[PDB]
């Protein structure tokens, strides 16, 4: 019985959280990868000058 | 407690030989890359031999390929210098200096206690004039050194090294790849400058400063030293 | 050798040192024979270390015959047996003791140790890993059977309480939960407190293993 | 191996 | 008797031998060197694959001369460096040959060793005996081979034997003499050593798996039989026949004796061939390399 | 009975709540953008000096060295640029499952099926990396060990706890309570102020280093989580499973954001990394090759075939100019 009570005390506590909108969090998501899309040698390839790994 | 005690000093006669011993003691011997640097009586640091970490690569001063060889002794933690036709040159008290290589690492960090010997009677040039200058506590110098050629290789680091001599001890390296501040060395010091010019910048200098003050360097073989710096 | 500087040439004859040390280390840890020791026998097999002369994995190195084994202990791995059990994909041989004389005790102990045996026995990984069987506690397995009947477990076991005729009939549900068995091979044998025979079986079951590991490099089987 |  | 169809197929089996053993080794070199790993398995297949890509490339600098008549159209270093790129290699493949077939017969009669000691450094180091030995035995084409011209006018690759010329019956003798030693020598440690290793251990491995029954099917005996029964067919016709015309050497020199040179033109097609389907024998036997090469 | 009632009403009550908010799926927002993921990555360098299944590997924070553990006993520091071994350091126990270099470059660390989290001193004034600490607090095995500052540690075992620890002292400075089966990876947010865990129960937990407690919990998987890995706002990180589905969980809404499937693949995955930017996710197969998802709209973007057997770890250096795959075929590949 410990157990479930302290099972429904972490589902009590971390319940009472507030929440956002799932549509801005895609956004932002987004928002970050755009704005950080020109320093990504990944995504957008480096010329082989600046390509430390030829 | 990181000691290395040189032994094989005293007077020997010209066109003798002598062997000298290095014991190291509290490092793993076996995967240092040692050097010798000999010092003439009232004169700059000069290198002597380096043998590489498991023996594979051992380069000469060309002032001494034949007469010298360098030798360690890894499983007994000691390293031989062996001296055949002993010149008038040669009069020198001779420094063990341990150096390892790899990427990031730090090497002639530990300088020995070194033995002094007597004898009865392409390179790159690195030019470090202005021997000697006034010090006053709590101030601040900077230390010229100039390279004949430039000390940037293409990777991108430049191989200088400065080193401090304490009056009467073993020199303590300094800076090392001319920026990086080496451990335990006070951050008051600073390196600084490009391929060919360059400068130790130190603030509030107090005692315990004064000295002579050398650079190296290690772009090539044979390792090259200024004529060093002194402050009083 | 050249666009070398020193440095970056002295840290790659360091490199090359480093390789060669790989290199032997390599060797000298290939050298060891890996067996995996593990069954829900705790008894049996503690026993069976203690027969084996010399808090996680417990290896056990000993030495016969100039083979070196090295037994892992891993029952005190209390935890979910599949993310670990790929680590010894490539274990020479099983071992795998159960305790004979606990036919009947509690789910009764030998149907946990059969389930045991046929799990383990058809991963993904011992696919071509000969287990080793030992049913050990036999001298005890004797009179428990003298006195009470082998249905206790098996309801459709039928014959005589005689200890040949049950110890042959465990051996046979345990080594027909074997589903490939063209592959590997149970190597089974009854155990007591008894002499070095133990030690001898392991060794006469790992030598063939080496064996059938070899034809498969080779190409040839 | 190779004759002539 | 009808020789011209023989010849055809002498120019055939070259031309099969040419053009199979260059693609089937070089696809082990690439498999064996580059994509796997390295095993004392793998870098033994690999040193068989190129002591046979490189004889297998060189075949046909022997293909135009049988095209040409006895001709050698190229230089001196053509003529010093194709037999010394085709003794080397025709000849520390059958050493590299014995050695796998003593590597499996140690590897199932010992366990206990090749667990302990059969180690990739112990293969490096073995390694060295065959191509050391074959080098030791090949000095005699490095040495005597300089090109000669015809006396009808032609230029050919045969062996000087006697740099010096005193007398055509001197020059028989020496020439007779010396071949006499490369025959034996041939004969002895190119097939009488390989086919005693091979069958020696092979059997040894067929009587310890019948006998013990660790295997049960029946594919290392048929694997190992082929791998056999192939090199023994193969190399064996040539052998015979080059004993026979080492000892029956002089009179072939003294032109008669006829047909004995197409014989040995014909089955030396044969021994070459060999060296285009090792590489099936040994590394593309197994389901490993097939895998290999197919994810490749 | 009743704590189970009461336990019913609350997960209810957050199913609820997660319904609420989502309004619209991530994947109708991002339709908008143009997809560019159309990638080739060319092997630049491999890595080879394992003897054996490589199961960890980790980044120095100048994106120039990485550690990499194996079966081997072997926890070699590596160079990349060079595919230079700057140390080989061997271990008490082969059976290692993860490897960890600090963000300092000064410690390393080695976990696994010994259920001690050793920590490797590689700056010392003898040559020599040496064992400066063994972390012993652990039953089961330790799966996934990341580096906080230089003294304290965070450790995930398969005791179905995770532990932050305190080098100088040994101990345990706080010991996380919460899953039910194993847990089996981890990954740092960049602040350091929270990480995440993904256990074999197949959920996924927001921890939070400084109180101890447990924020978050995201369940969308069927299976159990083999790696989880954060998109580097620290906002928001995704989880590969073993039923072959990667997700983009974040750590806002609580809710899943979007599915990683193709029923092409059915092989479980076994890492998860993002790149610089966070638009590239890459991913790791048991079927032997890596993929390249266009995170931001699923879809497999390219492919980083060329591992001859399974992809056991894989990390994007800090500055993003490479990716390392490591594989139990012992090499480690270098995919610029």
């Amino acid at each position: 019985i410990a157990q479930a009570r302290k099972l429904v005390e972490q589902l009590k506590m971390e319940a009472n959280i507030d929440r956002i909108k799932v549509s801005k969090a895609a956004a932002d998501l987004m928002a970050y990868c755009e704005a950080h899309a020109k320093e990504d040698p990944l995504l957008t390839p480096v010329p082989a000058s600046e390509n430390p790994f030829r | 407690d990181v000691q290395l005690v040189e032994s094989g000093g005293g007077l020997v006669q010209p066109g003798g030989s002598r062997k000298l011993s290095c014991s190291a003691s509290g490092f793993a011997f076996s995967s240092f890359g040692m050097h010798w640097v000999r010092q003439a009586p009232e004169k700059g640091l000069e290198w002597v031999a380096y043998i590489s970490s498991g023996s594979g690569t051992i380069y000469y001063a060309d002032t001494v390929k034949g007469r010298f060889t360098i030798s360690r002794d890894d499983p007994k933690n000691t390293l031989f210098l062996q001296m055949t036709s002993l010149r008038s040159e040669d009069t020198a008290m001779y420094y063990c200096v341990r150096s390892i290589y790899y990427y990031g690492s730090s090497p002639f960090d530990f300088w020995g206690q070194g033995t002094t010997l007597t004898v009865s009677s392409s390179d790159i040039v690195m030019t470090q004039a202005t021997s000697s200058v006034p010090v006053t506590p709590g101030e601040s110098v900077s230390i010229s050194c100039r390279s004949s050629k430039s000390l940037l290789h293409s990777n991108g680091n430049t191989y200088l090294y400065w080193f401090l001599q304490r009056p009467g001890q073993s020199p303590q390296l300094l800076i090392y790849r001319m920026s990086n501040l080496a451990s335990g060395v006070p951050d008051r010091f600073s390196g600084s400058g490009s391929g060919t010019a360059f400068t130790l910048t130190i603030s509030r200098l107090e005692a315990e400063d004064v000295g002579v003050y050398y650079c190296m360097q290690h772009l090539e073989y044979p390792l090259t030293f200024g004529a060093g710096t002194k402050l009083e | 050798g050249c666009t070398l500087s020193a440095e970056d040439k002295a840290a790659v004859e360091r490199s090359k040192m480093i390789d060669r040390n790989l290199r032997e280390d390599g060797e000298k840890a290939a050298r060891e024979v890996k067996l995996l020791l593990l069954g829900a026998g705790e008894s049996g097999k503690c026993t069976i270390v203690k027969q084996m002369k010399i808090t996680g994995i417990v290896e056990t190195h000993f030495t016969f015959k100039d083979l070196h084994f090295k037994m892992f202990d891993v029952t005190a791995q209390r935890s979910e047996r599949k993310k670990w059990i790929h680590c010894f994909e490539g274990v020479t041989a099983i071992i795998f003791c159960v305790a004979l004389s606990d036919y009947d005790l509690v789910m009764n102990r030998m149907h946990e140790s059969m389930k045991l045996f046929d799990s383990i026995c058809n991963n993904k990984w011992f696919t071509d890993t000969s287990i080793i069987l030992f049913l050990n506690k036999k001298d005890l397995f004797e009179e428990k059977i003298k006195k009470s009947p082998l249905t206790i477990c098996y309801p459709e076991y039928a014959g005589s309480n005689t200890y040949e005729e049950a110890a042959a009939y465990i051996q046979c549900q345990f080594e027909d939960l074997n589903k490939r068995k063209d592959t590997k091979e149970i190597y089974t044998h009854f155990t007591c407190s008894t002499d070095t025979k133990n030690v001898q079986f392991v060794f006469d079951a790992v030598t063939d293993v080496i064996i059938k590991n070899n034809l498969k490099d080779c190409g040839l089987f | 191996m190779l004759f002539c | 008797a009808g020789y011209l169809f023989l010849d055809i197929i002498t120019y055939l089996v070259f031309a099969v031998t040419f053009v199979l053993g260059v693609l089937g080794n070089g696809l082990v070199i690439w498999v064996a060197g580059f994509r796997m790993t390295h095993t004392v398995t793998t870098i033994s297949y690999l040193n068989l694959a190129v002591a046979d890509f490189c004889f297998t490339s060189t075949l046909p600098f022997f293909m135009v001369r049988k095209a040409m008549g006895g001709h050698w159209p190229f230089g001196w270093f053509l003529c010093k460096f194709v037999f010394t790129i085709v003794d080397i290699n025709l000849f520390g493949s059958v050493f590299l040959i014995a050695l796998i077939a003593l590597d499996r017969c140690v590897c199932v009669l010992h366990p206990v060793w090749t667990q302990n000691h059969r180690t990739v450094s112990l293969a490096k180091k073995v390694i060295i005996g065959p191509w050391v030995m074959a080098l030791l035995l090949t000095l005699p084409v490095i040495i005597r081979v300089t090109t000669v011209p015809g006396k009808t006018g032609t230029v050919a690759c045969t062996f000087n034997f006697s740099p010096w010329t005193n007398d055509p019956k001197e020059r028989i003798n020496v020439a007779v003499a010396m071949l006499t030693v490369r025959g034996i020598i041939r004969f002895i440690i190119g097939f009488s050593a390989p086919m005693s290793i091979v069958a020696v251990s092979y059997g040894l491995i067929a009587t310890k798996i019948h006998k013990q029954g660790l295997i049960k099917s029946s594919r290392p005996l048929r694997v190992l039989s082929f791998v056999a029964a192939a090199f023994f067919l193969c190399w064996s016709p040539y052998q015979v026949v080059a004993l026979i015309a080492t000892v029956r050497i002089r009179e072939l020199l003294q032109g008669m004796y006829k047909e004995i040179g197409i014989a040995v033109d014909v089955t030396s097609a044969l021994a070459f061939f060999n060296s285009c389907l090792n590489p099936m024998l040994y590394v593309f036997m197994g389901q490993d390399f097939r895998e290999r090469l197919i994810h490749a | 009975d009743q704590l189970r009632q009461e336990a019913e009403q609350l997960k209810n009550q957050i199913r609820d709540a997660r319904k609420a908010c989502a309004d619209a799926t991530l994947s109708q927002i991002t339709n908008n953008i143009d997809p560019v993921g159309r990638i080739q990555m060319r092997t630049r360098r491999t890595l080879r000096g394992h003897l054996a299944k490589i199961y960890a590997m980790h980044w120095g924070t100048d994106s120039r060295l990485l550690v990499s553990a194996s079966q081997d006993g072997k926890l070699i520091i590596w160079d990349s640029y060079t595919t230079n071994k700057v140390h080989a350091i061997p271990l008490r126990s082969s059976w290692v499952m993860t490897c960890a270099y600090a963000p300092s470059g000064n410690y390393v660390a080695c976990g696994g099926l010994d259920n001690i989290c050793s920590i490797y001193n590689l700056k010392t004034r003898e040559g020599n990396v040496r064992v400066s600490r063994e972390l012993a607090g652990h039953t089961g095995y330790l799966s996934c060990c990341r580096f906080l500052d230089d003294n304290q540690i965070v450790t995930s075992s398969g005791d179905t706890t995770c532990a932050l620890w305190d080098i100088q002292t040994g101990q345990q400075t706080t010991t996380f309570t919460g899953h039910t089966g194993d847990v089996m990876s981890l990954s740092l947010a960049p602040d350091t102020r929270l990480f995440v865990s993904g256990a074999c129960d197949a959920s996924a937990k927001l921890w939070d280093v400084r109180e101890g407690m447990c924020r978050q919990t995201f369940t969308g998987h069927e299976s159990d989580i083999n790696a989880i890995c954060f998109f580097p706002n620290g906002n928001a990180f995704a989880t590969g499973s073993d039923d072959a589905t990667c997700r983009l969980f974040d750590l806002r809404a609580d809710q899943e954001l979007m599915t990683y499937s193709h029923d092409n693949i059915i092989c479980g995955i076994t890492s998860v990394s993002f790149s610089k930017s966070g638009r590239l996710l890459l991913a790791g197969y048991d079927d032997f090759n890596c993929n390249v998802w266009d995170a931001l709209k699923a879809d497999r973007a390219g492919v980083l075939a060329g591992h001859d057997n399974r992809v056991s770890c894989l990390g994007v250096t800090d500055d993003g100019m490479a990716v390392a795959t490591g594989s139990w075929d012992s090499f480690l590949k270098i995919w610029n």
